[PDB]
């Protein structure tokens, strides 16, 4: 019954003592942290308490977005050589950093996540010719599906993918998703593989990734300019955010110390110093 | 199918007949089927860290010896 | 699957070219930096060649960088293999390979370890006859 | 009044007892007990395979020894528990499977000897690989070593042979091997064999994954990492020694989805 | 004339006074004169799939033969 | 009413079904239903291993074939199931045991064929020996042939190896290799399948013994005999044949002593 945002206990007045009852001495072997309070030690006056840990809970904690990718596409002229870009990216929180630290202060998680879509475009050959207002399409796809092979292929078509339609210079798009995962909640570590290499078996066809499984597996984003080919080319970037919402998670880890090295939990060379110079008898 | 909450007041409003004082609550409206749609209540719970801080087997009295 | 299907077992002699091809028309979780294979019934089976599904991301194994290259056709959906100069020590049984989610071909770049579906094979003989 | 006391205990499971002077009580992981699977939370439909005391017994691994140059050592579960008589055979033959564990870690010297250890439960203990070419690239062999384990080190070293790649862990002390302060350890349930007072640590661990069961033979659920905090030293020899060893046992042992033996290339 | 629907609850929040337990509810309501301009309700039934299983004129009992 | 006939069986053991159509009902030997071991007739004090749908599911021999020239075939139980996934695991496993079976044996042909043949189980199934020199001279290799069996013969062939003798069996036909008239076999549970009217024969044995529990690895509880009551003819063909298979089921399946595994000479 005690909510986030209620106030935690008062802090009561305590005198002086001298007894058997031993609160400063314990044994931490045992694997308890002792749990005291000032006027176990000290003595202590009467303090009507009146913080509360409202904004520490892990809803508040992950209450917030993240860019999680940075993604590509363009609209060049009709003449063009290379063929107009459309951009692919699978769905990980793993790109970015920021993000996937926060969420690894656990090993597993249950959450529905909001999804931002900010878009920004730009004209890149000096030229003065012009450009009419664009229109993004954002399909998910997901395991499975067709994954686009042009800008203008079948797959666009989407009867059953879910997809953005972003008009330009508009309110970024957002969408929500229930938890989606395979499993009975998300794992942010996965101490194993995917397949199991057998004796009678080619080690070839035995072979897997380590820590790598369908849990993480969620298909991709595919994103083209709607609009046709225009005469002067344009650039445009769509960011995305993650806002992992309704969010209940499961035992803590210590925090990543070094910087990331790939989704994976490998770290390189010369990365492996976090801590700087201090002297043990200055402050 | 309202859903009116209240409002942990911070700082105050020289008002109590119409903000400050008075309970000031809060009103929300699922529009949405899909829970997934919804936004965050923010309205949590708290709880023992005991499951952290002494997941020991046996009874930690604090005033007594840990080891005995 | 995808529809792996290769061919191209040409035996030229030492010093010419060769084309290898798969199909992978189908579009599953397509064949991200894809993959060759090569079974020399001395040693064993070996990576190769692979560029990624989008990307330009093509490793080339220390043995046939430069004369090896890989392509392919973002339409026409057919995996090719350039491979020019060719010596007697690269006489094996090619094969395709398909590594799915894209991220199997960016964590660890190469293939082999991110490959669920397999091809048929080739037999190339480059030789002095 | 009885004389009853939190360092001297003894544990029983099947027809294997456990007995110890110089205990710091015990510890049950996140305060949960290991359980059998429940009908609310079960997925597979086959009628489970219950060994029990079969299987649920204490077991006893390799004995390593400590030295004042040994980094640590770590070990998985289930995987250190995979040639472990029934167990073992009840893993190879089921696809799924789920358990719980007490681990007791044994070590004791004297009163004139010093040093600290520290037994840490790390769920998805996913380690750190040597290569600074390709991630996640440890085969499987040399992730599961068995009940051998392995060890940390204190100095990363990269593999550079890339024609035929070690392709096994490079798990650094300090960071204990996953890029994560040691010092943070203690936010796994854990205890420490601090000479001094005790010989041994005791963890009870329920059965932890993403899902209610999953297969044993793919999947490790529990990492068991023991590192000296403090170094250990006696009087004042140069190269002293003390054995440490490891019996474990698992609880509420269930199996489903029984078929053929399972052949795995472990080398 | 609103229209206040339940949702079925998937992932919930640490939340039983807002949100997470206490029945969460959704409201509707319609603009439109004309049925074809509302939403889906996606309150749907299932049924028996017999007549696409069982289509047979005489009763099928599984334990027992088939044919008899 | 429903057409429900004693004919058409079948029978689930795990995640194992047998279903026929020409069945002869079902024997359930001396009218006894295979059961756990009773507290009341409980001997070993440690806690009981209880495998279940483990060990206690069909297991199918490898198949012989029928022909004019056989004589019969033998297996014993358990011997016959030694090497039967988790089942022979916990008998190797323990050093007693207790356990029941339904044995079902296949043998269809067609209403063009014929031929008798009798199926028996025979508790205590101890053969005769090949020597004429030393008597109960079989060793434990030859005696027990594992899942493939053995068969009968219609000559006695005494060995005169004298330097390093053969030690099995020779078990004439006619006298039901034991010296008594094949002829009062029916005194044992058993059924026959007669061509014409039925594929099959079903036989449930529970356990057999002067005591509660045995050691399963030096003793055979159950005998398997199979012998042609009738000839093997098809319409006028001189050499026709029909395949005999076997699967057998274990039933209240229970071990105790669990120790270090056995490994006999099985060779
Ligand atoms: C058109 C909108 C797209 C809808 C589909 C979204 C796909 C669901 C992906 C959710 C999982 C994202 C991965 C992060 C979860 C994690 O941290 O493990």
């Amino acid at each position: 019954a005690a909510t986030s945002r209620d106030a935690l206990p008062n802090t009561e007045a305590s005198g002086p003592t001298h007894s058997k009852e031993i609160p400063a001495l314990t044994a931490v072997e045992t694997g308890a942290t002792n749990p005291l309070v000032p006027s176990d030690t000290v003595q202590t006056r009467h303090v009507v308490q009146h913080r509360s840990r409202s904004e520490s809970s892990i809803e508040s904690f992950f209450a917030r977005g993240a860019c999680v990718t940075i993604m590509t596409v363009d609209n060049p002229a009709s003449t063009t050589n290379k063929d107009k870009l459309f951009a692919v990216w699978k769905i990980t929180y793993k790109d970015t950093v920021q993000l996937r630290r926060k969420l690894e202060f656990f090993t597993y998680s249950r959450f529905d996540m909001e999804l931002t879509f900010v878009v920004t475009a730009n004209f890149t050959e000096t030229n003065n010719g012009h450009a009419l207002n664009q229109v993004y399409q954002i399909m998910y796809v997901p395991p499975g599906a067709p994954v686009p092979e042009k800008w203008d292929d079948y797959t666009w078509q989407t009867s059953s993918n879910p997809s953005i339609f972003y008009t330009y210079g508009t309110a970024p798009a957002r969408i929500s998703v229930p938890y989606v995962g395979i499993s009975n909640a998300y794992s942010h570590f996965y101490d194993g593989f995917s397949k199991v290499p057998l004796k009678d078996q080619s080690a070839a066809l035995g072979d897997s990734l380590y820590g790598a499984a369908s849990l993480n597996d969620f298909g991709i984003l595919a994103v083209r300019v709607v609009n046709d080919h225009n005469p002067t080319k344009v650039t445009s970037k769509i960011r995305v955010y993650l806002k992992p919402k309704h969010i209940r998670v499961w035992c803590p880890r210590p925090p990543r110390a070094v910087a990331y090295y790939g989704p994976g939990v490998d770290y390189k060379d010369g990365t492996l110093t976090p801590l700087s110079t201090k002297d043990l008898t200055t402050y | 199918g309202a859903q009116v909450s209240s409002q942990k007041v911070g700082a105050h409003e020289n008002s109590n007949r119409a903000y400050g004082g008075s309970t000031i609550n809060y009103t929300t409206i699922n529009y949405y089927r899909d829970s997934a749609s919804n936004a965050a209540s923010k309205q949590d719970f708290s709880q023992d860290p005991s499951k952290f801080t002494e997941p020991i087997k046996d009874v930690l009295i604090k005033t007594a010896p840990m080891l005995n | 699957q995808v529809q792996l299907q290769e061919s191209g077992g040409g035996s030229v002699q030492t010093g010419g070219s060769l084309r290898l091809s798969c199909a992978a028309s189908e579009y599953t979780q397509s064949s991200a930096c894809m993959g060759w294979f090569r079974q020399a019934p001395g040693k064993e089976r070996e990576g190769v060649a692979g560029i990624s599904r989008f990307f330009g991301t093509a490793y080339y194994a220390d043995s046939v960088k430069g004369r090896f290259t890989i392509s392919q056709d973002k339409a026409k959906n057919t995996v090719y293999l350039q491979m020019n100069s060719l010596k007697p020590e690269d006489t094996a049984i090619y094969y395709c390979a398909a590594g799915q989610g894209c991220l199997t071909t960016i964590q660890a770049l190469g293939g082999a370890y991110g490959y669920n579906a397999w091809g048929q094979g080739t037999q190339v003989t480059v030789s002095s006859h | 009044a009885c004389g009853y006391s939190d360092r001297v205990l003894q544990l029983t499971l099947g027809n294997s007892t456990i007995t110890t002077q110089e205990a710091a009580n015990s510890v049950v992981a996140y305060g949960r007990w290991p359980e059998y699977l429940r009908d609310s939370e079960a997925n597979p439909v086959d009628q489970p395979t219950e060994p029990d005391v079969a299987a649920c017994r204490f077991y006893t691994l390799d004995t390593v020894s400590w030295t004042k140059e040994s980094r640590g050592w770590w070990w998985k579960l289930p995987d250190a528990l995979r040639d472990m008589g029934l167990f073992g055979q009840n893993m190879y033959y089921h696809y799924l499977g789920r358990s719980g564990y007490t681990v007791h870690v044994q070590c004791n010297a004297s009163k004139f000897h010093q040093g600290a250890l520290g037994v840490f439960a790390v769920p998805e203990m996913c380690l750190a690989g040597d290569s600074n070419t390709t991630t996640m690239h440890t085969s499987y062999q040399n992730a599961n070593p068995g009940e051998k384990g392995g060890t940390f080190t204190g100095t990363f070293t990269p593999d550079n042979n890339q024609t035929s790649p070690a392709r096994r862990f490079c798990p650094v002390d300090y960071l204990l091997g996953n890029g994560t302060l040691l010092g943070n350890a203690f936010v796994f349930p854990h205890q420490i064999i601090n000479l001094r007072t005790n010989n041994c640590a005791t963890l009870v661990l329920p059965y932890v994954n993403s899902l209610s069961i999953d297969s044993m033979v793919k999947h490790n659920n529990w990492g068991i990492a023991i590192l000296p905090l403090a170094p250990l030293n006696f009087a004042s020899e140069s190269s002293p020694e003390i054995p440490i060893t490891l019996t474990i046992a698992p609880m509420c042992c269930e199996f489903n989805g029984l078929r053929n033996i399972t052949l795995p290339r472990l080398q």
